[PDB]
């Protein structure tokens, strides 16, 4: 709930897409498929996977 | 600008309607008040200069704030101040015969908290010579005017707060 | 001109003046207008103690017997079957004082019951001096001094030590009800006297026998072996310790300020006293 | 503070009692007095300004030597609290007359009246005097009732200060 | 003690003034009125012990545990204090209503009016319930009494009932 | 400053400062050491002066201290001389200088808008700088008493 | 300007450099204060 | 005048008059005969109306007319009274012509320098003004005395 | 109550020990200016009226707000509560003056006084001033009187200061 | 901020899922619960005054030696900034109590907590204190479930000062 709580319970996708790349990957995002991939993994799976 | 009259005007204008029984009613809501309004400007133009000394003697002066160090000190930024507070209670005026506070957003209250962060001007103290001058105005307006004045007053206040 | 001359001259010849007597305006600021009695004791600031006098009916009889129950019990109600209808025959017939009489009802089994059964020894005499001398205790050594001659001599011969007092005799004589006093300052009284004396009277609705968790401890005994305090208020009238937050008026800063000023304030005041300021021809004009 | 009202209330209270016909008859005096009494505060407190200069000033014709320098009629400060004070009487003697009692007067101005008197030099006899005055003008603003409770209270004043 | 001219008179002071003319005729309308104020205190004195019985009989109609032993009004010794406080409480409020001011009420007798209760275990909530019900039966005689004139009442019968309301959020 | 004033004026001609806006410069520096010097003296004695000129002041005219007047009473006077400080002070900042330039940001410009609010006589503020310029002038140098003098009629003239 | 027309507000926009110079006095082009003593008095033609 | 005022922004806008100009031209013009009337009434009264003013004025300010008073002397009180006469009469012309053009040319623009050269006390000649509409007022009907009375007050307004 | 001697004898016996020869002495002295002591209490009482009129004169004279309505030395009844206090307070400093201890002072007069008048709304500065002002008046005629023998008073003057000090500072 | 219809909705939320039986049935928890904890939170509230300097004399009565002189339990200001921290703990309380978690304590007195409280002086043990004593007199004005409400959120302050 740490991260939960902060990056992504007030933010929208693109915001928590963009943070997790921050914090875990250390870099930004390259293109947009790379966007459009994770957000459609989000709605199918949830949040944890 | 606009004032009661036009306000009306201009939300039915855009809808392209006729006025209306609810828009006449509104409208007469104003002219009813009107001579009124006329009065309490008379008292205020006219007693302008001693509402601005009331309202300064009572939350303005004799005070850090007029001390060195204090922003109104120095006879330069102390006439900036009282030249201020002759600018709401000009506006204020206007505000309350228009019946509309459009005014004070349009000419006073745009960028003015920015403005004064930027230079220093203390808000809350500014604020404070506001509602001293409401008060007096208050009084010398009387029980027909004492209500509808004030708003513009709290409108200008609440703008910067 | 001319309307000068005629209506204008003499006129100005000091009648124009005369001088600038007048006003004052206001006017302290703030509000308070004879309330602080409001703390409960508005119908208390001084209470108005009821004198009996001789060739009376009954009315006034009947208003001073219920003076008495009144001060003796407090508020507390008191059965007809409770009432100590030999001692009121006696007053009635004016073949007691209403010193007396209140000396019968102080004795009576109904006040050892309430008053001494259920009371520890000090709450005891705290009441005593609160029921029969309208007051509080002004020292530790006064309630030692009463706990002594209740151990040495038993509980009638307290109660007349308090009624054969030479202050209840000065105070009340011998047909004045007893009433509150601790509200006035006294020539020789402590001005603890005032703050214990409302913290033992509780308004008019207190009842001195409430079995609720302070009515029965010492209320004064506790502050006074020492230098420690104040009495509670119940506190919604103590302010509830306010922390004396500090009344000090925007003057505070001039204060400061003239502390420099305070240098020219002297040169002020000295030299308008060495100064009138009657003289007003001012101008030289060469 | 004392009115017929709060007399009556007290007198109830003290024997743990209903107000019965003799409380409401007593209350309904004081209702019924109304009128005459606060015909007297309106004429007293419109004239207020002159009575008080009035007085003011009789205060120094009888008094001539109050006026002279070194003496307590001399100076603005003075002769400022002097108008002040006569200006407090005729305000409670208004506020007696309106409150239907004597209660304004007993608890602002008589209880500890002499103490104050004597501790700042105060003479009654100014006062008694300036009352005398206040007194002689009202018989001519005030006729009936009105003027009769006018003089009940500038009276009462009067005996406070002897 | 203060009744409605009192206060007017002390709010004045605080100004440092004679009273003015607004203040003048609102005391002016007390007077109009007082006719109708005696005729409403009356009702309440004339009623008293009815109306502490008829309360009473209702309170416990409602809160049979106050009657059952571990009940704040048993054994007949706190019945007798419960009925006393009920007829102590009417008294005031019936003074406040000829004074045309609350204070008598709020000073002599629920100022530490609560925290005496809960000190001495009395169930608040029950004591303020009595109060509304004393209310309900005072207000039905102010309105509807023997041979009196007919009018209107109705500011007097608010003003009452906010002393009856006082007194119960005081002590609730 | 006479540095200030040189310099601003040299900036607005896009040019370089001159062989006459330099003499003055020149001349200001020997006159700092004395023009130090004179500040100091007026320091001083400040209290002195205040008083003195408060004194000198309300016997030229009593009418200010008087029942219509704005420095009628004890506190209304102490804020009077108060401002007679404040005025003695500005005048050794600006000896100091060599150019007046700070008295005016900070005691000149806005002083009709501030005294005319307070209902302040004017023309009797002037007379109170009158006042200080005879006591201070009697403290000082034939020289530096001239000096000094400058700046108080400066002030005097800026009340009008 | 014997502390006439000028420009209430009119100084604080120009300062403040809310306002910059050709605009202040695009201001004061055109206001009463202008009208009046420039075009109040002449034909079209020296007035221009 | 009403008529050189709605003129003048007419023609500084390059256009013909609105009809709301229109409108008030004819409310003016239909209002002729009652604002002649209040002007006649107090040019009948002129002499009267100064004196009364001149009483009111010197009861409250005893000082104009005091040792370092403007106004202090027989003449200096007689030129006093002249100043009152000029203004009344000013406020004849203002309520005939419906606006202020010709009271401000003639009296208001420039005052303030002409007085503080005089070293006259303005805001006690704005009492003078009171004291006119006091007297001038009482001696026209409610409606007519107000009407008047704008016009007192905005001679009272500019001397500020 | 405890006087000087008083004082030194509870010191002692706290030792479970006659005086100490330093004690002895220094009580010696206190003997030994008796006479000036009895002279600086009766400069007092032989002025306390003028001592607490001037003083007040001068407190309201400072502190106009107090005079005005609502103020705390307004109306009569309030006046003159005021003057007592100053009377009461002026009297225990002249009975520490005779003892040479200020015990008396400390526990008859000053002991609960602040909280007194804080739960009064009386402003403890104004009351703090009446004492400095009193102090002043009365030091004055402790040391210029009617034909007391020529001497130094200063040692007396500074412990009457400290007795005035203490009540100031106790209360403000 | 933490109450039952803030969780389950962040339980769904991150799982993408709309708000289902398990929820809802949670959900009626928090609501069924509102009766008791209501009760609990106006009788605190308006007791407020009392607890509060209940508590902080506890304080000084339980740490005697607080309330000398050089101490932080003397003096004007610490006792009055006591008083207001006990109130603070008690608002907080009736917040959680209204709002159906321990949201309200977590966010504004517990996230914090100690790094405060080691940076200014400030020992644990008073505040406990404070809260024991609250408790004990909540024992009276309360009974069934509001108390156990009232007693759940005293003690979870407690705990999170141990
Ligand atoms: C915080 C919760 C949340 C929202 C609301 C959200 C919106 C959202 N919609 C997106 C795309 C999209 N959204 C739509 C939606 C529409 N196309 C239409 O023509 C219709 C008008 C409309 C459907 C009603 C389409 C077509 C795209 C793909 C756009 C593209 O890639 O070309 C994207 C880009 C990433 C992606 O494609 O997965 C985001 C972030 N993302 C989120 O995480
Ligand atoms: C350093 C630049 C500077 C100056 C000079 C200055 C003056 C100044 N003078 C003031 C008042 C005052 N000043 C005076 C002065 C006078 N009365 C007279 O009649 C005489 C003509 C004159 C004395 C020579 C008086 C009487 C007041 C009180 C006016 C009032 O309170 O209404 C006040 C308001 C009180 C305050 O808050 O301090 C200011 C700010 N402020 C500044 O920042
Ligand atoms: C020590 C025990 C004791 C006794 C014995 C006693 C007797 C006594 N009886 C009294 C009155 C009285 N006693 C009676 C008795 C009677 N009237 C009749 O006609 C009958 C013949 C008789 C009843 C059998 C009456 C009527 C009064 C009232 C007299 C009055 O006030 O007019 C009074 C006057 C005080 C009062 O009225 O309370 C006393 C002291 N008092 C005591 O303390
Ligand atoms: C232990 C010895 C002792 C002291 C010292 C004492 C002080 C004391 N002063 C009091 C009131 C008072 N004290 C004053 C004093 C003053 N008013 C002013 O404006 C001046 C600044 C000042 C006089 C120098 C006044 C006016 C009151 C009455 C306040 C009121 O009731 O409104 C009261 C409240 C009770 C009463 O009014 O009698 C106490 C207890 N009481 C004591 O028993
Ligand atoms: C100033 C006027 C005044 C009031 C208002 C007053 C209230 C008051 N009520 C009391 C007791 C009491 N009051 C009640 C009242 C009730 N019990 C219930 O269950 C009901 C809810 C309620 C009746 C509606 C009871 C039962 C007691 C006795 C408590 C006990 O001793 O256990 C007591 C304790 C002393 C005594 O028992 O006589 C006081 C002081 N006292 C006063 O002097
Ligand atoms: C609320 C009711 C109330 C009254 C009645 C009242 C009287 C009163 N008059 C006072 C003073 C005074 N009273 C006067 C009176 C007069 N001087 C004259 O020229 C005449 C001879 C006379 C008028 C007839 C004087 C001269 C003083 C100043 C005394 C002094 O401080 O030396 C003072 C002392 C405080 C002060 O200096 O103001 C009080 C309390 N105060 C009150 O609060
Ligand atoms: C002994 C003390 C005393 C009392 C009690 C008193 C009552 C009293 N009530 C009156 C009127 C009245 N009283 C009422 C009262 C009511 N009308 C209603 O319909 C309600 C049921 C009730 C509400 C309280 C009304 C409506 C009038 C007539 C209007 C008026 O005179 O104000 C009158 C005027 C004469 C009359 O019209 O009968 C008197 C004298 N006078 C007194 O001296
Ligand atoms: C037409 C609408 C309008 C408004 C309202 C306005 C306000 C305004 N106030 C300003 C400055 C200021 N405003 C103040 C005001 C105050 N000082 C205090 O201490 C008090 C709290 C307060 C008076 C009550 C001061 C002292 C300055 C000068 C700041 C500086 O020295 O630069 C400035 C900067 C330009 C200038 O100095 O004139 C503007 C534009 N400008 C506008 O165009
Ligand atoms: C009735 C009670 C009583 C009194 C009052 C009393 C006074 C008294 N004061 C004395 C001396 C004195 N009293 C003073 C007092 C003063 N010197 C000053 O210059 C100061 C103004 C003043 C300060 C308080 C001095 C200096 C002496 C002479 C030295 C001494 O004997 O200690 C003496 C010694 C004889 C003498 O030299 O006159 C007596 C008996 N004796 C008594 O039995
Ligand atoms: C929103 C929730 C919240 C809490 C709980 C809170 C606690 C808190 N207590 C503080 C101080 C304090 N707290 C106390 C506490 C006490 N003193 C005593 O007499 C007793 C021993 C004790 C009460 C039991 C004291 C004395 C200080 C002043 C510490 C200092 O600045 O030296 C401060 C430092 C800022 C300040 O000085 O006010 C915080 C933040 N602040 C918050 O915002």
């Amino acid at each position: 709930d740490l991260y939960k709580e902060r990056f992504f319970n007030k933010a929208s996708n693109n915001r928590f897409i963009e943070l997790n790349f921050k914090h875990l990957l250390g870099r930004a995002p390259y293109n947009h498929g790379e966007i459009q991939e994770h957000f459609g993994l989000y709605h199918k799976a949830g949040y944890d996977v | 600008m606009q004032d009661a009259i036009t306000a009306v005007i201009n939300n039915y204008d855009v809808q392209g309607k006729y006025l209306d029984g609810a828009a006449l009613d509104k409208l007469k809501a104003y002219f009813t008040t009107g001579a009124v309004r006329v009065r309490a400007a008379a008292v205020i133009s006219s007693n302008a200069t001693t509402i601005i000394k009331e309202a300064a003697a009572k939350a303005l002066i004799y005070s850090d704030l007029t001390r060195p160090g204090g922003n109104m000190y120095t006879t330069r930024r102390y006439a900036a101040c009282i030249r201020d507070m002759d600018y709401f209670l000009r506006y204020a005026t206007y505000a309350m015969l228009a019946g509309d506070p459009s005014i004070l957003d349009e000419r006073v209250l745009n960028g003015l908290k920015e403005t004064y962060n930027s230079l220093g001007v203390p808000i809350a103290a500014t604020v404070g010579g506001i509602q001293a001058m409401k008060e007096v105005v208050g009084g010398l307006v009387g029980p027909d005017a004492a209500k509808e004045a004030s708003i513009y007053f709290d409108y200008l206040s609440s703008g910067l707060s | 001109l001319s309307m000068v001359r005629d209506i204008f001259g003499r006129g100005y010849m000091d009648r124009l003046s005369q001088t600038r007597a007048i006003d004052y305006s206001a006017d302290q600021a703030t509000a308070d207008g004879a309330a602080q009695t409001k703390l409960g004791i508005t119908a208390i600031a001084p209470d108005q103690g009821v004198e009996l006098r001789p060739n009376f009916t009954e009315a006034d009889v009947i208003t001073v017997i219920r003076a008495a129950y009144k001060q003796l019990f407090g508020n507390t109600y008191i059965l007809e079957s409770e009432r100590v209808i030999q001692a009121e025959s006696l007053l009635r017939n004016g073949s007691i004082s209403v010193r007396e009489f209140i000396r019968i009802l102080a004795k009576s089994d109904l006040y050892k019951e309430r008053f001494f059964r259920c009371t520890s020894n000090n709450r005891f005499i705290e009441l005593n001096l609160k029921h029969l001398l309208g007051r509080a205790p002004y020292n530790q050594g006064e309630i030692a001094e009463h706990l002594d001659r209740y151990c040495q001599s038993g509980y009638d011969a307290e109660i007349d030590s308090y009624i054969d007092s030479d202050e209840y005799r000065r105070v009340f004589g011998e047909n004045t009800v007893p009433y509150f006093r601790g509200f006035k300052y006294q020539v020789g009284q402590s001005a603890a006297a005032f703050e214990r004396m409302r913290a033992l009277y509780s308004g008019d609705a207190g009842s001195d026998t409430d079995r609720n968790q302070n009515g029965q401890r010492t209320e004064l005994t506790s502050g006074l072996a020492d230098p420690a305090q104040p009495v509670r208020a119940r506190t919604d009238y103590a302010l509830t310790r306010v922390d004396i937050p500090g009344g000090n008026g925007a003057a505070g800063r001039l204060a400061a300020l003239d502390e420099s000023l305070g240098s020219w304030l002297d040169a002020a005041r000295d030299l308008i006293s060495q100064n009138d300021y009657s003289q007003k021809a001012i101008e030289v004009e060469p | 503070m004392k009115t017929v009202i709060t007399e009556v209330i007290a007198s109830a209270d003290s024997q743990g009692r209903f107000l019965n016909n003799t409380e409401l008859q007593a209350a309904n005096g004081r209702f019924q007095r109304a009128t005459a009494s606060m015909e007297a505060a309106r004429a007293l407190t419109s004239n207020a300004d002159s009575l008080v200069k009035g007085a003011v000033q009789e205060v120094y014709n009888k008094f001539p030597y109050l006026t002279q320098p070194g003496q307590m009629g001399y100076g603005d400060t003075n002769q400022a609290k002097c108008a002040r004070d006569i200006s407090h009487y005729l305000r409670f003697i208004t506020y007696s007359l309106v409150a239907g009692g004597t209660g304004p007067l007993d608890d602002y101005i008589v209880a500890g009246l002499r103490e104050v008197n004597r501790t700042f030099n105060l003479s009654p006899s100014w006062y008694i005097e300036a009352l005398k005055h206040i007194k002689g003008k009202v018989g001519s603003q005030l006729s009936g009732q009105p003027l009769t409770e006018a003089n009940a209270y500038i009276d009462y004043c009067i005996n406070a200060l002897s | 003690m203060q009744d409605a001219f009192t206060k007017a008179i002390v709010a004045a002071d605080l100004r440092g003034s004679f009273l003015s003319e607004q203040e003048l005729n609102q005391l002016t309308n007390l007077v109009k009125e007082s006719n109708k104020r005696l005729d409403a205190v009356n009702a309440i004195t004339g009623n008293a012990a009815e109306i502490i019985s008829d309360a009473a009989h209702k309170l416990f109609a409602e809160q049979t545990d106050l009657i059952r032993p571990g009940g704040n009004a048993y054994p007949n010794r706190r019945m007798a204090a419960c009925l006393r406080d009920m007829e102590i409480i009417l008294r005031y409020v019936s003074y406040a209503l000829l004074a045309g001011d609350a204070s008598v009420l709020e000073d002599r007798c629920l100022n530490g009016l609560k925290e005496t209760y809960v000190a001495l275990g009395t169930p608040t909530r029950s004591v303020a319930r009595a109060v509304q019900l004393m209310k309900e039966t005072a207000i039905g005689y102010v309105n509807s009494p023997s041979g009196v004139t007919r009018g209107d009442c109705s500011a007097l019968v608010n003003e009452a009932a906010t002393y009856f309301d006082k007194a119960a959020a005081s002590i609730a | 400053s006479v540095l200030t004033k040189a310099i601003v004026n040299a900036d607005a001609e896009a040019r370089y400062l001159s062989p006459g806006e330099l003499d003055r410069i020149k001349s200001f520096v020997a006159s700092g050491e004395r023009r130090l010097r004179i500040a100091q003296t007026l320091t001083e004695a400040r209290e002195r002066i205040v008083k003195q000129a408060g004194d000198q002041l309300f016997q030229i005219r009593p009418d200010v201290v008087s029942p219509g007047g704005n420095a009628y009473g004890e506190k209304m006077t102490a804020l009077c001389l108060r401002d007679l400080d404040y005025y003695l002070r500005l005048v050794t900042y600006g000896i100091v200088a060599g150019d007046v330039t700070p008295i005016e940001e900070i005691g000149i410009i806005g002083v009709k808008e501030m005294y005319n609010s307070l209902q302040t006589p004017i023309p009797a503020v002037a007379e109170g700088v009158r006042a200080m310029k005879n006591v201070a002038t009697s403290l000082l140098s034939g020289d530096d008493a001239a000096e000094a003098g400058f700046y108080f009629d400066y002030l005097v003239g800026a009340m009008q | 300007p014997p502390s006439y027309l000028r420009l209430s507000e009119a100084e604080s926009k120009l300062k403040n450099n809310e306002i910059s110079v050709r605009e202040f006095v695009r201001r004061l082009g055109r206001s009463e204060n202008y009208r009046k003593r420039f075009f109040e008095p002449y034909s079209s033609p020296k007035v221009v």
